[PDB]
């Protein structure tokens, strides 16, 4: 098989800061599973995540590397991307866009 | 076209670069990513990009007096300087020395 990720260009999700919110690069392959990690954009650099942190969730032909916010700060906001390891290539997923919304400091007068 | 910072165009569409120390091999579709492959001895590229070939390693000839003050890794290039008790003659780096 081909080992390949699978986000979709120009992905984006709205959430709220306070509530959780889960990441899911679909990552596909069959024989060995590649490490995968997560990282988030600055510019030029794609910055590695490693404290609120990561897990594996396997479904029959497709599995889902994800990343946890738990819950989601406001400091979330901006784009993600999966990269894989398999056999000494390295597979860069499409970003992903987190537009978080400050609950705490946005207010609904009606 | 209009690709951000961390992306290059293929097609009329953008596509995530390849990370320091890897060229593109494959590129990416609507729903796929990019396929990246290591830059091959003695070659090197120090940025994200979206080349299909890495740059070739500087060198230090040491018969111009030059010894290797940073050897040339895959996401760094050689940076050639002065080998001990010798002064550079030839200018953005050096690229010859005199010994004293
Ligand atoms: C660049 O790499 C060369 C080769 O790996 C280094 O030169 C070696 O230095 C080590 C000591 O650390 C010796 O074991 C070898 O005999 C040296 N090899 C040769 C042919 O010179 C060099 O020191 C490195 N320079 C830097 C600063 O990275
Ligand atoms: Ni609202």
């Amino acid at each position: 098989c081909d080992v390949q990720l699978y986000i979709k260009r120009q992905s984006e999700h709205s959430i709220l800061a306070g509530d959780p919110f889960e990441l899911e690069c679909p990552v596909k392959y069959c024989a060995n599973r590649p490490h995968v990690t997560w990282c988030k954009l600055n510019g030029t650099t794609c910055v590695k995540l490693e404290d609120r942190q990561t897990s594996w969730k396997e479904e029959k032909n497709i599995s889902f590397f994800i990343l946890h916010f738990e819950p989601v700060l406001p400091n979330d906001n901006g784009s993600y991307r999966c990269s894989a390891n398999f056999q000494s290539n390295l597979i860069e997923s499409h970003s992903t866009t987190l537009y978080v919304t400050d609950v705490k400091h946005h207010h609904h007068h009606h | 076209p209009s690709c951000k910072e961390d992306e290059y165009p293929v097609g009329s569409e953008c596509c995530p670069k390849c990370s320091p120390g890897y060229r593109v091999k494959e590129a990416c579709g609507e729903l796929t990513g990019t396929v990246c492959e290591p830059c091959p001895p003695g070659t090197y590229i120090a940025h994200l990009n979206g080349l299909s070939k890495c740059l070739q390693c500087q060198m230090c000839d040491p018969a111009m007096g030059l010894r290797a003050s940073r050897n040339c890794s895959r996401t760094e290039n050689a940076v050639c300087g002065c080998s001990p008790g010798h002064f550079c003659i030839v200018q953005d780096h050096c690229a010859a020395c005199r010994a004293y």
